[PDB]
């Protein structure tokens, strides 16, 4: 015969208890497997990078988030004494607060989720190198699956997505007319957006991760001027029309379309246009003649350091959806100016695109 | 020792988390059903063969089509669940879950678990569904679905009655061994 008060206390406790656990697991992953792996020859630097991945950043962040929860639950002497959900106002308020405050740093998870894509392929190397397999087992004495490296590296991805569930429970135990109720509802919508955002970021990574990687590496003789197009720094992505395409493309497609990405560290343009792997009725092999000319098409990365942006003036301005991204020239290095005339899908899109680009330039200015 | 990692998937509000808790805890949670189920691992013997059964819940990720499959790789058995008193969760087995799991895991055995068994012949539940021109899923239907998606087994259980749980995980393990 548990009262709403009891139920509420339960949820508040589950949230806090599981968070303490998660933080501990997070530290445990760091100490038990990752650090000791750096001091090894098993994996390459790249392989180690896939495993770690902003984890150190994630822990610092998570630790701070936990403190806020710890504090918030202490805004009252003893929850166990409260008999009315109404008596938890202070705590509910503070907890919900923690999510609103951290909602944005939680987007850092999309970074982890992107690299976790490479986790499987790397761990399936233990099946190969007896030496490596040996190390892992050594770190997992209890011979418990829930303690294997794969079990830890999935926890982050599970944890964020649990938050909205816990919140919806607190939500259901509060009067539909109260502010506590309304507040939680705000907390929930927020976190769902976080989740939804992580998902959207993943969808992008699935489709362009490859290209983004090629751009980071292959960095034209440069010694890594950017070296980092993390999904944690993607501020905005949109589809735009390339008005001034090279003669090859332009002469065949009136107005080619590019995928634009505004990262804190650069602006990326990528030509998509997909029409393959369609229509079962088709013969390729080699006697197909046409089709299959080259894997990729057009990609290009403009570092913030050389990124210049001017929104083109129009007769009927405020309605114009055109603007241009410029990859400034370089006397040294011997690199000519590159200009891209891009037409957004709408004035709002242009508004947001430019706002976004200016943003990375503004901040770049700060640091430098 | 050999580890079998089992991932329970399927529509939310089907009983997955409760089911996994009820099982691993040998006791229905009660009035308060926890939301979180940490990764579980325990030694289990089936048909004389000893194994470390690993269980991963998936609550909270059923709506994120790109995050959801991050747990799929290196999985030995999938438990595609669905509420016996929820025709919609049932239909998702063929429309969503099976196609997805198979796409990511071509060779992984699938046990089709039917949950909330105890609510199947519940007056209130049956009337509630009747009010929506609905009816609980019958064993014959569950079995057919199981056959359609080529599941290794079609079981039904109740985290409440705790009946059928042990079976569910044993068959899961057999499906692997």
């Amino acid at each position: 015969q548990l009262s709403d008060a009891d139920k509420l206390r339960k949820v508040i406790c589950e949230l806090l208890e599981t968070e303490r656990t998660y933080v501990k697991d997070l530290n445990c992953l760091m100490e038990r497997y990752l650090k000791p792996l750096q001091k090894e020859t098993f994996l390459t630097q790249d392989e180690l990078d896939v495993l770690f991945g902003n984890l150190t950043e994630m822990v610092e962040f998570q630790v701070e988030f936990l403190k806020t929860l710890e504090d918030g639950v202490r805004l009252v002497p003893d929850l166990e004494k409260l008999e009315k959900v109404d008596q938890f106002k202070k705590v509910l308020f503070s907890l919900g607060g923690s999510f609103l405050y951290y909602a944005d740093r939680f987007k850092l998870y999309s970074a982890f989720c992107a690299s976790h894509t490479k986790v499987p392929k790397v761990l399936v190397k233990a099946k190969t190198d007896t030496a490596f397999k040996a190390f892992l087992d050594a770190q997992n004495p209890r011979q418990q699956h829930s303690s294997t490296l794969e079990s830890y590296l999935i926890k982050p991805i599970q944890r964020v997505l649990k938050y909205p569930l816990l919140l919806r429970e607190l939500f259901a135990l509060t009067d539909a007319e109260s502010e506590e109720h309304y507040h939680l509802d705000v907390a929930i919508k927020t976190m769902n957006k976080v989740a939804s955002h992580i998902n959207e970021m993943q969808k992008i990574h699935e489709e362009f991760g490859a290209v983004f990687d090629q751009l980071i590496a292959e960095q034209t003789g440069e010694k890594k001027e950017v070296a980092d197009l993390s999904m944690g720094d993607l501020l905005l992505h949109t589809s735009v029309i390339w008005l001034n395409p090279p003669a090859s493309l332009g002469k065949w497609k009136k107005e080619p379309e590019l995928a634009a990405f505004v990262f804190k560290t650069a602006v990326v343009l990528v030509y998509k246009d997909g029409s393959k792997q369609k229509k079962k009725l088709v013969g390729s092999h080699r006697l197909s003649i046409y089709e299959e000319w080259d894997p990729f098409r057009f990609r290009h990365m403009i570092p913030t350091e050389a990124l210049q942006v001017r929104a083109l003036p129009s007769a009927d301005a405020e309605a114009n959806a055109v603007c241009e991204i410029v990859h400034v020239k370089s006397e040294s290095e011997g690199r000519p100016e590159r200009v891209f005339h891009l037409c957004c899908s709408s004035p709002e899109s242009r508004k947001d695109f430019l706002k976004s680009v200016h943003s990375i330039l503004r901040d770049k200015h700060r640091r430098q | 020792m050999q580890a079998i990692k089992c991932v329970v998937v399927g529509d939310g509000a089907v009983g997955k988390t409760c089911l996994l808790i009820s099982y691993t805890t040998n006791a229905f949670p009660g009035e308060y059903i926890p939301t979180v189920f940490d990764n579980y691992s325990a030694n289990v013997m089936v048909d004389g063969k000893p194994v470390n059964l690993g269980l991963w819940d998936t609550a909270g990720q059923e709506d994120y089509d790109r995050l959801r499959p991050l747990s799929y790789p290196q999985t030995d058995v999938f438990l595609i669940c669905f509420s016996l008193v929820s025709p919609a969760s049932f239909e998702n087995v063929r429309a969503k879950w099976y196609p997805e799991v198979r796409h990511h895991c071509p060779n992984t055995p699938i046990i089709l678990v039917g949950t909330k068994l105890d609510l199947r012949d519940d007056k209130d539940t049956i009337e509630k569904l009747k009010e929506k021109k609905l009816t609980p899923i019958t064993y014959p239907q569950g079995l057919a679905m199981a056959k359609e998606i080529g599941a290794v087994k079609y079981l039904e259980c109740s985290a409440l009655t705790q009946r059928g749980l042990k079976t569910v995980f044993d068959e899961a393990i057999r499906a692997v061994l």
